[PDB]
RNA sequence: CGUUUAUUAAAUGCGUCGGUCUAAGUAUUAUAUUUAAGAUUAUUCUUGUAUAUAGAUUUUUAUUUUAAUUUUAUUAGUAGCAUAGUAAUUUAUUAACUGAUUAUUAAAGCGUUCCAUAGAAAAUUUUAAAAUUAUAACAAUCUAAAUAAAUAAUAAAUUAAAAUAAAAAUUUUAAAAAAAUUAAAAAAUUAAAAUAGGGCAAGUCCUACUCUCCUUUACAAAGAGAACGUUUAUAUGUAAUUGUAUGUUUGAUUGGGGCAAUACUAUAUCUAUUUAUAUAGAAAAAGAACUAUAUUUAUUGAAAUAAUAAAAGGUUCGAGCAGGUUAACAAGCAUUAAUACUAAAUGUGUUUCAUCGUCUACUUAUUGCUAAAUUAUAAUUGAUUGUUCAUCAAAAAAGCAAUUCGUUAGUUGGGUUAAAAUCGUUGUAAAGCAGAUUUGUUUAUAUAUUUAAUUUUUGUAUAUAGUUAAAAAUUAAUAU
RNA sequence: AAUCAAAGUUAUUAUUAAAUAAUAUUGAUUUUGGAUGAAUUUAAUUUUUAAUUAUAUUUUUGAAUUUUAAUUUUAUUAUUUUGAUUUAAUAUUUUUAAAAUAUUAUAUAUUUUAGAUUUAAAUUUGUUGUUUUAUAUUUAGUUUAAUGUUUAUAAAUUGAUAAUUAAUUUGUUUUAUUUUAAAGUUUUUAUGAACUGUGAUUUAUAGUUUAUUAUUUUUAGUUUAAUGUUUAAAUAUUUAACUAGUGAUGGCACAGUUGUUCUAUAUGUACCUAUAAAAAAUAGUAAAAUUAUUUUAAUUAAAUUAAUAAAUAAUUAUUAAACUAAUUUUAUAUUAAUAUUAUGAAAAAUUUAAAAAUUAAUUUUUU
C-alpha cells in the first residue's frame, strides 16, 4: 500500500537519581502530534526547576542539580521531572543511607522507597483519595468577586480547580 | 532532470502558496526594512480589502513603527518611498 | 518463371496510376515512387504531413501522402486473421484436433478486394521396387598381429561397487553397513560431450520517433547600386552519428509522524504549513522569494540489435503461485553445463481386492491427454533417457490479424547443422583350460491378460455357474 | 587375486646484449636519366621529432594552473684508435638421457601391524568443501620510502578593512608513489574490388518434345537426404532437385558514417565486430591473481541515507593515551588520532507473513 519511516528512539539522556547540568536533554518526549496534528499530552510533565520546550517536549533543566522522576500519587502513569538544585544535600545522605543500610540500621519505610510510596501518603493524609475525588460546586470554585475586593480571600484563582498530587 | 514538479504528498492547500498569502510587511518608516509574513486565515481570506498593516520593531530604528504589507519581491526602497520634505513645528 | 545468407505470398519485373520535369535529351518522354500482371470491380469520411498561402508561425484539406477506432457497402470469411476452439453444421474415416462444403455478426480481413490457377504444399481414391509396422532375416567391402605414433580430456586415487539416513542441492559427500582381476564390446554415472537455452548485474553497442542537444551544407532577414561565392542574425530538422529512458518492493511507492512488546521487512493502519540544503539569478543593513524521486550529483523517451563482452547466477525444483464438476491438479522466485515436451528402444523399486493381478492395437493433432472405433479395452506411483528422431517448443526469412508515433511486441503457418576415437566405474561376453553340471554364493529367466469348442449347462432361477482337458499366443539353456 | 619402495649428469665448442657518452647525418644494400629532358617536385603564421625551476592568484564552484635567469652561457640529441668506456644482464646450440626393499582372499607408504584420512586454492555474502581453477617439470610472473643531530628562524585571524595584552610546537624544507592479468568497445589514419557485390564485359564445342525462331526439356559439378562431425574439406563424398541465361563467374570502375545491394542489417580476401596500424579507455563495485613457516594481547557491527551503494555511524585496524567515591586487599579494553569499496545474526526463546521462507529478533561464530 506504501512505505513508513522509522520510529526514532526518545528516552531519557541523563540517568535519573544522579546530577544534572542544564545544557542536557533530561528526556526526549515524544510530541505526541498522533499523526503531525496539533494535540498531545507529553509522557513526563515538567517538574521542579525543569522547562519544558515547547516545540519537541524535551525536558531541559533549569538549574544544576540532581535529578528525579515523581510519579504522581492519583495515577502512576503521569510522572514529572524533578531537579534538586542541592547535590551535596542527596550525596551526603545517600552515603548514609547506604552506609546505614549496610549495618542493617536503615528503615525500609522512607518515603523514598519504590514500593512503599503507596501506603506512605495513606500514614500521613488517610482520606486523599476523598480530597481529590471531592467534586467542587461552582459557588466555591469561584468564591464570591466581593470577597476579593473586601480583601477576604487573596486572589481569586477561578481555572486552577485540578487537584495535580 | 525531468520531474520538475514532484508527486510524493503533493500537500493538498499549502498556506505558503496562495495569492497573497505570503506578505512583506514592509516598514512605512522607509528605511527598506522588511519582516515576511504570511497572513492567517484572519487574512487569508479576504476579510481585509485594506491592505493589511501591522506594528512590529523596527530593528534599524530601535523603535516600534508601522508595517504596510507589500508583495515580497520587489525593491525595498524605489524613488516612491520618498517623503515629499515638510518643515517641521520645531525650528526658528 | 527471374532472384536471394538461415530461401519464401522475401525482394525483382510488364501494364495501369500518382507526382516531377519544356535552358540538357524526346511530358504518349525520362526521372521518383506506390502497387502488382490476366479477369471483375475498385465503396463511406476525415483532425495531421504535403501543396497553395497573405512578414511566419497559428490558421487552411481539388489532386498526392497517411488515416477511417462504427469506415465496412462489394467481395470472400475459422482464413499464415490477436483469444474464443478441434468454431456449429455436413460429408469423408471402423474412429475426422484432419480437409473440403453450406452460411456468415470475422475479438478490430475488406476494395487492391475477389475470381480465375500450373510443375508446390496439403486432403482424399488408388497403385507401387526401395528391408515401411508385422520382421527377424551377413552376399559384398571395412582383422588381429608386425610397423610408424597423433587428439580432445587429465588434482588425486587401490578402492570403486551396492543399500540406508542426511543437510544446505540434483546427488556427492560424511557416516553406517555391506564385498572383486587383465582383453573387447555396449553408454548408466563421472564433464559421453561439445554448446545452445535461460533470467539478473555492471559496461558498451546499434536502431527509432511530437516532446533532450552542436559541428548541419537546407528555409527566411540583413549587408554589399544585391556580379552569383561570404558573413551575421533569427531559427533549431531524428536527414542529427550526443546522452538519458531508475530505484525499490514485482506494475505501486519515494514525505515526516504515530499507533501497534520506546522490534519493523513495508508489516498493519493512518495523518499533515511538519517545512525541499548549495550554486547563478530575485531581496543590499538585522529582513526575502524560486526548484529539483523532498539527502537534492547529469542534459529527453522507446526498442531485442540474431544485441554483445566480462561475471555469476534458473524454466524444466530436497519448498512456492493463478484461470479444470465448487474443493484434491497444469504449474511465472530461494539449488545449478542436471544443457526442452513426445515418440523409439530399453529398463526398473514400489503399491494396489477373492488364486493371482497387471502385454492392448488404432483415427485425428503431434499435442499429449483426452475424446472413440475395434465383442469386452492399457492399474497407480517413482527414477529415466546424452544411445535415436526433432514433430513441437526455437536465434531479422518472411507474412497475416493484433498493440506501437515509430523501432517494434505478442498469437498463427511455412523455413531453421542437434555432433566427438570410451579412460575410469559399470555391466554383457571372454582369457585359448577341463574324461566329471550342482555341497554353499548368486540369477535375463517364469506356464495366461485379443478364447474357442468340448464335457457338467445340472446346482441354484428367470437365467444358469465351479477342478480340468484340447487348441490357440511356438519354444526349451549347466563357469572350474 | 596380487605388491615393489627407488637413480642429481650431458662434454664441447667463443669477444653478443641493455642503459649510458651530448663531435657526423640530405632518404643503406648496384651503376638516374640512357628518347634527350618534361616523365627522378612536398613547400603555407596553430603544444611541432622544438619536450617549459614554484603551493598565490584567477576559474564553467570540483582536473585549469607560476611569469628571463643571466641577453650565443656551458641542458647539450651522442664514437673511433682501453676486445671504446662503464654498470646490469648470459648464454645457444651440438649429443647428452641408467640402476640393486614391504602380499599370499583386496580399504590408502614405513619394515612391528594396527590406528589413522577434506588434495588444494579460491567460493564460504555461514543457499556454511555450494560444482571454480590445477596433468606434470622447469623457467619467467605484480614497487605506498617503518630513520628527522651542532650554523637556523616557522606556529595565528576578519566576510573585509583591519585588528593581533590573545598566549604554543616542529622542520638546513621533508613532496615524486600508488597494485597485477583481462574485454566488447572508442577515436585517430594507412591497406584491400585476385574472394564477392554491382558497373562493365563472349555475338552460335552434345540431346529433345511441339505447328512455332517462342516452347517440353540430355543435363556429371550447385534448393534435398545420407555419410562426414578436429572429417580426405575451418565444407568434402554420394544423392534429390533444378537446369535453355541477345543479356553475363569475367576488360577497368566504385573503399570504410562507407562502396555494393533483384533488401537478407546481407556481403566488400577464408566469423563485417573490415583488415592493418596507435593507445596503457574502462573491469572493485560478487571475474583470475597479488611471492618471503616456527607468531605473542581480545571483539564484530546492523543506525542517518542512497534516480541502490567507493562515501557516515557502529565495528575492525594502525599508532598513542590518563590510574575519580562506591566495597572485596575482588574485578574490570575505557579513550584519542588516523586507516576503512559492508546493510542483514546458527540452535534456541518468540514475532509478523497463503509463506511454501523471508522477516524481525539476540548470545553463539574453533589454529
Amino acid at each position: 500500500q506504501a512505505g513508513s519511516p522509522r520510529q526514532k528512539a526518545k528516552l531519557f539522556h541523563v540517568i535519573p537519581g544522579t546530577p544534572v547540568t542544564p545544557v542536557e536533554k533530561l528526556k526526549e518526549q515524544r510530541r505526541r502530534f498522533g499523526q503531525d496534528r496539533y494535540s498531545r499530552q507529553p509522557e513526563y510533565r515538567p517538574g521542579r526547576n525543569v522547562r519544558m520546550d515547547p516545540n519537541t517536549f524535551t525536558l531541559y533543566a533549569t538549574t544544576k542539580g540532581v535529578m528525579t522522576i515523581r510519579t504522581s500519587r492519583i495515577n502512576p502513569s503521569y510522572k514529572w521531572l524533578d531537579v534538586e538544585p542541592d547535590i551535596q544535600k542527596v550525596y551526603r545522605s545517600r552515603c548514609m543511607r547506604a552506609a546505614l543500610q549496610a549495618r542493617g540500621k536503615a528503615s525500609m519505610m522512607v518515603a523514598g522507597n519504590v514500593h512503599y510510596r503507596a501506603e506512605l501518603d495513606h500514614v500521613t493524609e488517610p482520606h486523599w483519595r476523598e480530597r481529590v475525588m471531592r467534586v467542587p460546586k461552582a459557588t466555591e470554585r469561584f468564591q464570591d468577586p466581593n470577597y476579593f475586593t473586601r480583601g477576604l480571600v487573596p486572589s481569586l484563582r477561578p481555572l486552577s480547580r485540578y487537584s495535580y498530587e | 532532470r525531468l520531474k520538475k514538479r514532484m508527486v510524493g504528498f503533493i500537500p493538498k492547500v499549502i498556506p505558503r502558496k496562495i495569492r497573497n498569502n505570503m506578505v512583506a510587511l514592509r516598514s512605512e518608516a522607509n528605511t527598506g526594512h522588511m519582516e515576511g509574513y504570511i497572513k492567517t486565515e484572519a487574512e487569508r481570506l479576504d476579510a481585509t480589502g485594506r491592505k493589511l498593516q501591522k506594528t512590529m520593531w523596527d530593528p534599524v530604528l530601535q523603535r516600534y513603527t508601522l508595517m504596510k504589507e507589500t508583495k515580497v519581491r520587489g525593491p525595498f526602497l524605489t524613488k516612491s518611498n520618498i517623503a515629499r520634505k515638510v518643515d517641521f513645528p520645531v525650528g526658528a
